[PDB]
RNA sequence: UGGGAGAGGUA
């Protein structure tokens, strides 16, 4: 006689995102943990604590093993010959009957391990709500920074963090207000925080691009390789199968649009769109640019590139500090060498 | 998490109105060796502890603690803001003085701050929307329009440019948004992260 | 009638000898368990 | 918890 279960499958049911075997499991990895510790014999007693009745036989379990510790675990195969060699060696099943007592150490320690369990099917919430929609762009309210990561919310007691490394470098989020980033490849085996949320990749941009533009979003311009130099400077390439659309115009809007909106929403960060080619070289005069062209010379074994340019545009053509040629250089795969 | 118990303990002693008291054992903690802990977590993050009790009006003389660390922290990383970094020593001194104790004003406003309640919703931020009751029969809540949510009036950042602007007057506010106003929003986002930081190690100590 | 002649008894030998059930053979295994001596 | 009376005692 159990009303208990019954509360347990209407009453005290879980949020609708949880089923109701995992709170059955619980329940019976936090009687089985209660017999367990409270046991003055190692006794590693599972309990089966079966559905429908809730009430149950306590169950003291043997695995077939030939070692010499745990006698009370410790079953041999002619101790499988009882049920004549019809199992497996080493699996934890019993052929023992128990009782179970009540004690408020064990309604503690029960108390502990079902706020762990319902903890980590929380966290199996967070799993499959990451795992119904795989990279997008998402929203959520900063609550608390930390020293190293920046933890955020996407409602429903949902969390996500930015890490130090893939935010901006001009970043200022007080906690309070609403910031932009994509989940793109977060640890469902997490026992802390999972959700990982960037905002200097270059998923980002490509993500970005791809809600704000209609046609990334239906394919008709289509972005193959980016650059990334985080709140300062970024390249991003395009190729396009359909010949009816420009394409850069597209992506640069009326009036510089597209490229502002980006710009603003990545912390001014000078995204200079060129095209993707596919052949090597014709592919790298279109892309250094706006530098110009003297002679290229193209190298397979090392994957790099030999760069002739005149006098007055070495400075646009480097960047500050070397940013030009190192961000083209992520860009094409290909490093840069100074020619004159 | 751990932080705001230490703040219930930072008061006097308040009568008790129950039946029998007087548990008498180490179940949670004492209140003195709460402090003994605090003491024990100060050698390192001691600008968390120092800007939260600043900030809760508790030992009302570590607010100075928590500006003077404030300086210092804004001392050190002065040298990446092109507004700040061209200026000379008592000037950059004094400026940095004046955004930090504006910058920690900004960050100890809560709905406590006197003049800084919500008119409707009294600091709850919480209303409740009489037509949504009238067509469920329960009691529904919304979010007070005025204040938005938060419950408290938010501080503006410009009262920090209107008193730098006594002291650097030829700085408007465009540029004070673009190479001055990132150094405010650091040291608050700072005061945050030294204080979740502070959090951390009381509960690394108290465990 | 002593344990020196229960530590040649192997445990084929404690499950093939006759009357000693499931709840026998756990009332031998934990006394020895709490006597420290292992057996097999 | 912690307040007030009354009684006795120590230096
Ligand atoms: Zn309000």
């Amino acid at each position: 006689m159990n009303k208990e279960i019954l509360a347990v499958v209407e009453a005290v049911s879980n949020e609708k995102a949880l089923p109701r075997e995992k709170i059955f499991e619980a329940l019976e990895s936090a009687l089985a943990t209660a017999t367990k510790k409270k046991y003055e014999q190692e006794i590693d007693v599972r309990v089966q604590i079966d559905r429908k009745s809730g009430d149950f036989d306590t169950f003291r379990r043997w695995l077939v093993v030939d070692e010499v510790t745990q006698p009370t675990k410790e079953i041999t195969l002619e101790a499988a010959r009882y049920e004549d060699e019809s199992l497996n060696l080493g699996d934890y099943v019993e052929d023992q009957i128990e009782s179970v007592t009540f004690d408020r150490i064990t309604t503690q320690t029960a108390k502990q391990v079902i706020v762990q369990k319902v903890r980590e099917a929380e966290r199996a919430m967070v799993v499959d709500q990451f795992r119904e929609h795989e990279g997008e762009i998402i929203t959520g309210v900063v609550k608390k920074v930390n020293r190293d990561n920046i933890s955020l919310d996407l409602g429903n007691n949902a969390e996500a963090v930015i890490l130090r490394e893939d935010m901006l470098p001009r970043e200022n989020f007080r906690p309070g207000d609403r910031v932009r980033g994509v989940l793109y490849s977060v640890r469902p085996e997490a026992r802390g925080a999972q959700l990982f949320v960037t905002r200097s990749k270059p998923e980002m941009l490509i993500e970005l691009f791809r809600i704000e533009v209609p046609e990334i979003g239906e394919e008709v311009i289509e972005i193959k390789a980016a650059a990334r130099d985080p709140g300062s400077r970024a390249k991003i390439a395009v190729k396009t199968n359909d010949k009816r659309i420009d394409p850069v115009g597209a992506c640069v809007g009326m009036r510089g649009a597209r490229v502002q909106a980006v710009s603003t929403e990545l912390g001014g960060e000078r995204i200079d769109i060129v095209l993707w080619d596919d052949n090597p070289a014709q592919f790298v005069i279109n892309a250094m640019a706006p530098a110009d062209v003297a002679s290229i010379v193209v190298d397979e074994d090392k994957h790099t590139m030999d760069i002739a340019v005149e006098a007055g545009n070495l400075a646009q053509a480097i960047g500050r500090n070397g940013q030009n040629v190192r961000l083209a250089s992520q860009l094409s795969g290909w490093e840069l060498n100074v020619m004159t | 998490m751990r932080l705001e118990s230490v703040a219930k303990f930072h008061s006097p002693k308040s009568p008790m109105m129950s039946d029998s008291p007087r548990a008498t054992a180490s179940d949670s903690l004492s209140g003195t060796d709460v402090m003994a802990a605090m003491g024990m977590a100060q050698s390192q993050a001691g600008f968390g502890m120092a800007a939260f009790c600043g900030k809760h009006e508790l030992s009302q003389n570590d607010k100075q603690k928590a500006i003077n660390y404030l300086m210092q922290f804004a001392h050190k990383v002065s040298g990446k803001y092109r507004g700040v970094a061209k200026l000379e020593g008592n000037t950059k001194a004094k400026v940095l003085q004046v955004l930090a104790t504006f910058a920690y004003a900004d960050y100890c406003r809560s709905a406590a701050t006197p003049g800084a309640r919500c008119r409707d919703c009294h600091g709850t931020g919480r209303a409740v929307d009489i037509a949504k009751t009238e067509l469920w029969g329960r009691v529904v809540e919304k979010e007070c329009g005025r204040c938005k949510g938060v419950g408290y009036s938010r501080m503006p950042a410009s009262a920090a440019y209107r008193a730098v602007t006594m002291l650097i007057p030829n700085l408007t506010q465009p540029t004070w948004s673009r190479t001055v106003k990132p150094l405010y929003d650091a040291l608050v986002v700072q005061c945050h992260k030294e204080e979740s930081i502070a959090d951390n190690i009381l509960n690394a100590v108290t465990r | 009638h002593y344990i020196g002649d229960l530590v040649q008894r192997t445990e084929v030998e404690l499950l093939k000898t006759p009357n000693l059930g499931k709840k026998s053979l756990t009332e031998i295994k934990d006394v020895l368990a709490s006597r420290g001596l292992s057996l097999g």
